């Protein structure tokens, strides 16, 4: 149920697969605009490793099919990323997430 | 005797009686002024102390509640007017008013009585929506919730959804907002349960509280071109010209930098044009009178609608663009690196001088291409379509200003200046 | 700090808390205080330093610290008593003078009760305590009790206040021993 | 400032360049207005775009009465001129992705201008009335079937509108020629 | 020289302006007996002062982990997850090795007085319609329970606190839920085995007891009757326990104490 | 089914009810706007040269606006120091956000500070035409967000001295009072047990965080570099005593930043050379000869309860070594 807008392009020739960690720059936003999370306010890149579900399913799909050097926009679906309970206190029920992962670097 | 049913109304209703009575008991329970005496203000406290606890022995803090239980039974001064008589009807509100301050008055300082009546918050907070005695119940819940802790632990998760909803309902009040602190914490000590319930039940949606967010600067470039197409003199409504970037940077320091560019309309037949106030987030797309363009999405009334184009990418460095203006059957047209982009503004208002602008925040070298004494053309412009260098009225220099207003990084020797005119000039004599 | 100690004192409270800066501030000033020519140098030089804290609300003070306690033995009385016991050391006319001024002209009981409850609580000697003390140093080799065998609580606190009693009516002060009574 | 005035203000911070407080100011005991400061004054300005307000109770020319069956908030003035107003409520009706459309229904049935097109948008009601001397048109919060405010009008209603508008900031009298525009 | 320069400021302070805000005067006239007294400092701060080794120091830090989170929740009303995390903080505690081979340094951060008044939070709200988090008064009265029994002194620390929870140990009992931590119980371990301590144990709580056991003997169990029971005329579990505090009390190490 | 059925929390109430947020707004004029003190310098190129016509921008540019929800507009933050209800309601906001995780909450602190920003609270902290009742409501809740529980904590620990027998414990028993010197406060070795400080990192989208039991993480190098200049500058400032202190009046200056310093000392920061500058900052014989008022003193005097807290400690420290 993700959906992906490529920005600037990430060669298309490296991609994130199982076994592997990933480095990634987001900058999460709401349905509406108002932005929720950002790793660049924080000054860190966000390292996650693939495959053993410690992001989200919409997070986590959306970079398996991602490339190094690549911006791209992540459209996630309420099922998908925070289910009808979302985050509590933060994330409302029943939202939709809008990413937007710069890919850094690919061990 | 009148509100059981319909008797004959002769009945005693001393309005005038109780009303100088109540006033005279919220002056008998008033505390002590700060501009006293040490010793004065503490004998004057213990005389409030006393004063209070024997009125809790008689419990006459029930007596007024059932009081305003019965009054609260209608809904309106007009309500109660025509059921009781004109004076009590226009003295209803006043009634409420001083009760509920005698009330309050009653418990402010006593952590006894607020722990002897804890058990009426069920009963409070459930009339709180009554729309003419919110302040009231709401000054008496707070000077009941900071004094007693054993009036938070019968807190439950329904008084916070109505205060949240009374907020919601009522507006920006800020004495929720302390009710809320108070319902947090009480003596030192927090409340784990209340402070979750108020964080995930009051700001999860962001529609309350006042948000906030930390945005980047932005300002225009436009050139001494203006563009006014009506009956008579007209100029071939063909125009066009290139743009280039040197340096970019995705993110200068926290969000991705404006980079747009476009043709801005005016007001009426001025400069000015209306739009963002002005030193804000906004450029050029951001309103109803510039259409810009930044690699992915048109904008237009602060509202982006990303578009089809081989290759999608923002304006990285060394990319060329082309931007074509006509007026009165086509419209904004934009060309990705000699292309054309699939989708343009048809369809707009014609009124007003345009003239090409660029809006950037910050990290950006930026050059306009204009034909003949101002540069070169990377692409061949589409025929018809005339250029800025040649737009220029004939005997007049060309330059290029901010958009509206002296955006100068200068000290106070800046020239300040009010209203302008319309160019003063924006067919033979019969 | 006479004031902040005085205004202590007389906010309203249902106890006299424990108020480390009182007791210690208490202490110092007590400690303050205290072959003719020797003799009445000596003398003159302790007026001297009485003077240097009585006619700044020290009298006052200690009068409201113990109408304050209500007749509550403690570490609070019994660093008043000390307090005012070096403000009365000799026969300070003066100083009996202003507390026999101040309690006419601000008509409290709270201080003659509170003296009342406290000396009903002094200190007794007890056999059962001594004896059973007594059986348990045989028994084993038990560490002395700090506060005098616990068989006589607080013997010194009681020789202060019925010295303070005694130092309030020393000289001939008729007014003040009718006031007493 | 006036028409095509440009000038400039000195509150201090340069005694170098202060030219004739030397002459006059500095013996009689004057000093310049923020000489004891460490940065530059805000320097507020006349704003121009006419942004919304809520109705204040000390205003002339302009009352607005709340009663309440059904509930209604009236209107009333005081006045010799007149002019165009652009009255607008409080908060607006928020479209989700799906819904888009609006219909305005006269005294008879939906008989208006195709204005169905909203993928996301905050859509605040709004009428702009002429002044007459007794102009009595209000809004009324019904129920027919869904979401329905009236704007009853009274006698001499030819050039009052009412609608749904965005963030609008446009003082002026017109009709038609409304900022639009059509992506593709 | 900071005493010096602090000497100095204070009293210049005052000296310039009459100050309000009790507090600030409060605040700067406890800093000058400070800077005065100085060894009023040393020896406040010396007997809580601990030493244990150079290789058991994450250990000791474990511990010091534990107990800030046990005051921490002391500091937050009680709860749920409040009760959780207390009893694993404890548990934390007794699984602790340092607990063992330095008791002086349980005095001294002073557990037993931070577990009281944990304790003392739940045993208030009421006296005889509520005893809720039973599970928490059970934790704090075992913890109570073992450190005094692993001790020669805890006993005496306890015994300290023994008269105000005598009041209060009417709860937990009539019920075979806990057999062991109990605040009676823990007054009994307290004076378990000590006859300085038995001795000490003077008389103004024995004929409390004998009235709690009064009551007993004459009253039944409304807890009983609630559960089901016959009602007898008298209560056997509350006064069979009130019955061998008063034993622990009486005899020790095999002699019984005569004044007792 | 109505409109006021639509905008609001409830929908499923079919009564056209008008509450008293719904109030007729008039297109007026009655406006003022600010202008900033700050401008992006834009600089053109001014050759005209024949590869086209330049334009720069390159030094960086930053502000933060409310957003009117209801209305949907944005407003400058310092724009709020005209309105008066405005002001008051997002001062008094702040003050819930502090409430909210006043005590050792966790979660709830990492939700808040999404909720606001990671770095417009450096931005408030470091501006200088902040309202005031803004500037202490950013520091507080800086504060109460990430170093208020560490901070509390390591004061739980401060009256207790639990020393281990390490050879570097056994050196520092000279502890320097001979040959004419006496050393400085918080100067030298500790090798005392204190509670160690770990942050976790506040992300949103890693489901199934393991606990988030400590806080949420905060950069301190940045934070302790940015307090040490602006003490410097707001000294600087105080000594002319100027008509415009930050914030409004001085209390407003001085309260905050000095609250934070000192949290910031507590929290087991400011190694020995920057405890050196920051004695200097005071001592020289500063900030205490100045004319300070009562909160202010009210601060520095637990800045001089520290200040000889370490001393004790240190005496207590060299006594164990000597006493081994």
């Amino acid at each position: 149920g993700v959906e992906i807008e490529t920005i600037s392009p990430g060669d298309g020739r490296t991609f994130p697969k199982k076994g592997q960690t990933c480095v990634v720059h987001y900058t999460g936003m709401l349905q509406n605009g108002k932005k929720f999370d950002s790793s660049r306010d924080r000054n860190k890149p966000f390292k996650f490793r693939i495959g053993k579900q410690e992001v989200i399913k919409g997070f986590e799909e959306g970079a398996a099919q991602m490339s190094l050097g690549q911006r791209a926009k992540l459209t996630c679906t309420p099922d998908v990323a925070y289910g009808a309970t979302g985050h509590p206190g933060v994330i409302p029920p029943n939202a939709t997430l809008i990413f937007d992962v710069e890919l850094l670097n690919l061990e | 005797a009148l509100s059981k049913k319909v008797k004959l109304p002769t009945i005693d209703l001393p309005i005038e009686s109780v009303s100088l009575s109540l006033q005279d008991l919220i002056g008998y329970f008033h505390p002590p002024d700060e501009h006293l005496e040490h010793e004065d203000k503490q004998n004057r406290l213990r005389a409030l102390k006393n004063r209070q606890n024997l009125f809790q022995e008689e419990g006459m803090i029930n007596l007024v509640l059932e009081c305003i239980d019965r009054l609260h039974v209608y809904s309106s001064a007009a309500h109660f007017a025509d059921v009781a008589g004109r004076e009590a009807g226009e003295s209803w509100k006043s009634i409420l008013n001083s009760l509920y301050e005698l009330l309050a008055a009653l418990i402010r300082g006593n952590r006894k009585n607020c722990a002897q009546f804890s058990g009426s918050l069920d009963w409070l907070i459930s009339r709180l929506e009554r729309l003419e005695a919110s302040s009231g119940i709401l000054e008496v819940l707070h000077c009941v919730l900071v004094e007693s802790p054993e009036a938070l632990n019968i807190i439950k998760e329904g008084h916070i959804k109505s205060i949240i909803s009374l907020l919601d309902k009522h507006g920006r009040n800020h004495k929720v907002l302390d009710v809320l602190c108070s319902l947090c914490v009480c003596h030192g000590v927090a409340v784990r349960s209340n402070q979750h319930l108020i964080c995930d039940n009051l700001l999860p949606g962001r529609d309350l509280l006042l948000q906030t967010r930390l945005v980047n600067h932005v300002s225009s470039m436009r050139p001494n071109i203006f563009l006014g197409v009506s009956e008579g003199s007209a100029q071939y409504k063909k125009w066009y010209y290139e743009l280039m970037v040197d340096h970019t940077e995705p993110f200068v320091t926290a969000e991705a930098t404006h980079l747009r560019v476009g043709w801005a309309s005016t007001e009426g037949y001025s400069p000015y044009p209306g739009g963002g106030e002005e030193w804000g987030g906004n450029g050029v797309g951001d309103d109803l009178f510039s259409y810009g363009f930044d690699g992915l999405h048109l904008w237009s009334g602060c509202i982006a609608r990303t578009v089809s184009s081989p290759n999608q990418h923002l304006l990285r460095t060394d990319d060329v663009i082309s931007c074509c203006l006509d007026l009165s059957a086509p419209s904004i047209s934009f060309r990705i690196n000699g292309q054309p982009v699939q989708g343009m503004f048809e369809n707009f208002n014609i009124d007003g001088l345009f003239f090409p602008v660029v809006s950037f925040s910050a990290g950006i070298k930026v050059r306009f291409l204009l034909g003949g004494r101002h540069g070169e053309f990377k692409f061949l412009p589409p025929p018809g379509y005339a250029a800025c260098y040649e737009a220029v009225l004939p005997k007049e220099k060309l330059k290029v200003e901010h958009s509206r207003e002296y955006k100068q990084e200068r000290t106070y020797t800046r020239d300040l200046l009010g209203p302008t005119v319309s160019l003063t000039q924006a067919v033979p004599v019969d | 700090l006479i004031l902040l100690f005085s205004r202590t004192a007389l906010t309203e409270k249902c106890k006299l808390e424990e108020d480390f800066l009182y007791m210690a501030y208490a202490d110092i000033m007590a400690k303050s205080c205290h072959s003719f020519e020797e003799k009445e140098m000596e003398k003159q030089k302790l007026l001297y330093q009485q003077a240097r804290l009585h006619d700044r609300g020290a009298a006052e003070m200690v009068l409201q610290t113990i109408s304050a306690s209500k007749g509550e033995t403690g570490p609070m009385v019994a660093a008043t008593l000390k307090l005012g016991i070096a403000i009365l050391n000799g026969g300070n006319s003066t100083v009996q003078q202003k507390m026999l001024d101040y309690l006419k002209e601000k008509k409290d009981v709270g201080f003659f009760q509170s003296l009342a409850g406290l000396m009903q609580s002094c200190s007794v000697l007890d056999l059962n305590a001594f004896e059973r003390q007594n059986k348990a140093e045989g028994l084993g080799m038990v560490t002395e009790e700090g506060s005098g065998e616990k068989v006589l609580q607080d013997d010194e606190f009681t020789c202060d206040l019925f010295r303070f009693l005694q130092l309030l009516c020393e000289g001939h002060n008729s007014d003040f021993q009718n006031y007493l009574r | 400032l006036g028409v095509a005035q440009v000038g400039r203000m000195n509150f201090g911070k340069d005694v170098s360049t202060l030219k004739y407080f030397t002459i006059c100011g500095l013996q009689e005991g004057y000093e310049p207005f923020a000489v004891n400061t460490n940065r530059d004054i805000t320097m507020w300005l006349s704003k121009r775009l006419p942004q919304f307000l809520q109705v204040p109770s000390n205003h002339e020319h302009i009352e607005v009465t709340r009663i309440d069956k059904v509930t209604q908030k009236s209107f009333g003035s005081q006045n010799n001129n007149t002019d165009i107003m652009f009255y607008r409520l409080s908060m607006p009706i928020e479209c989700a992705x799906x819904x888009x459309x609006x219909x305005x229904x006269x005294x008879x049935x939906x008989x208006x201008x195709x204005x169905x097109x909203x993928x996301x948008x905050x859509x605040x009601d709004s009428d702009f009335e002429v002044l007459m001397k007794t102009a009595h048109g209000h809004l009324v919060p019904d129920r027919i079937d869904k979401d329905k405010e009236t704007p009853k009008p009274e006698f001499n209603n030819h050039k009052d509108y009412a609608q749904e508008k965005p963030s609008r900031l446009k003082q002026x009298x017109x009709x038609x020629x409304x900022x639009x525009x059509x992506x593709x | 020289s900071l005493q010096q320069l602090i000497s100095e400021t204070m009293v210049r302070w005052a000296q310039e302006s009459v100050i309000e805000d009790p507090e600030l005067v409060r605040a700067m006239f406890v800093l000058l007996h400070r800077q005065y007294d100085g060894i009023g400092g040393l020896v406040r701060a010396l007997p809580k002062t601990y030493t244990i080794n150079g290789v058991s120091v994450e250990d000791t830090i474990n511990l010091l982990a534990s107990l800030g989170q046990i005051r921490s929740l002391l500091s937050v009303r009680m709860g749920k997850e409040e009760e959780k995390l207390m009893i694993r903080g404890l548990g934390d505690i007794m699984n602790n090795k340092v607990f063992y081979q330095h008791p002086n340094l349980m005095r001294a951060l002073g557990m037993h007085e931070t577990v009281m008044e944990v304790m003392v939070n739940v045993l208030g709200g009421g006296e005889s319609k509520e005893i809720t988090f039973p599970k928490m008064v059970a934790n704090c009265c075992r913890f109570l329970c073992y450190f005094c029994r692993i001790s020669r002194q805890n006993q005496k620390a306890m015994f300290d606190h023994l008269s105000y929870l005598l009041e209060n140990s009417s709860v937990g009992l009539a019920s075979p839920a806990m057999r062991g931590s109990t605040p009676l119980d823990v007054a009994a371990a307290s004076v378990m085995d000590n006859n300085e301590l038995a001795l000490a144990l003077r008389e103004p709580d024995l004929e409390k007891v004998v009235r709690y056991l009064a009551g007993c003997g004459l009253q039944s169990c409304q807890m009983l009757v609630s559960k089901g029971y016959p009602d007898i005329g008298w209560n056997p579990v509350e006064g069979e326990r009130y019955l061998d505090f008063l034993r622990f009390a009486v005899f020790c190490n095999g002699e019984s104490v005569e004044e007792n | 089914p109505l409109s006021a059925g639509l905008f609001k929390s409830e929908h499923k109430n079919p009564v056209p009810q008008c509450p008293p947020r719904l109030h007729v707004q008039f297109l007026s004029h009655v406006l003022w706007s600010r202008m900033p003190n700050q401008f992006l310098k834009v600089d053109v190129s001014r050759i005209s040269e024949r590869q086209g016509w330049l334009v720069q921008c390159l030094d960086p540019l930053q502000f933060m606006s409310l957003h009117i929800p209801e209305e949907n507009r944005s407003v400058d933050i310092l724009e709020l120091t005209e309105q008066e209800e405005l002001l008051q309601f997002h001062y008094h906001t702040l003050r819930l956000y502090s409430a909210v995780c006043a005590l050792g909450n966790h979660r709830v602190a990492h939700a808040l500070c999404s909720h606001v920003d990671e770095p417009q609270l450096l931005y408030a902290i470091e501006n200088k035409y902040m309202p005031g009742l803004l500037r202490a409501g950013y520091y507080d809740l800086l504060i109460d967000i990430h170093l208020s529980s560490y901070a509390t904590a390591r004061l739980m620990m401060n009256n207790e001295f639990i020393v281990p027998m390490t050879e570097e414990t056994k050196s520092i028993t000279l502890f320097p009072d001979e040959n004419k010197k006496h050393g400085l406060p918080g100067i030298g070795l500790s090798t005392s047990l204190r509670p160690r400080m770990r942050f976790s990192s506040p992300s949103f989208v890693s489901i199934s965080n393991d606990c988030y039991q400590y806080s949420p993480e905060f950069p301190l190098d940045i934070l302790k570099a940015k307090t040490i200049q602006m003490l410097t500058e707001a000294v600087k400032e105080g000594s002319l005593h100027a008509r415009d202190p930050v914030g409004g009046t001085t209390e407003f200056l001085f309260v905050p930043l000095i609250k934070l310093f000192y949290t910031l000392l507590i929290m087991g920061i400011f190694h020995n050379e920057d405890l050196k500058h920051i004695l200097q900052l005071i001592e020289p014989s500063g900030l205490l000869q100045m004319k300070l008022p009562e909160p202010v003193k009210l601060q520095m005097c637990l800045l001089l309860q520290y200040l000889c807290d370490c001393q004790v400690r240190h005496r207590i420290e060299a006594i164990v070594a000597f006493s081994d």
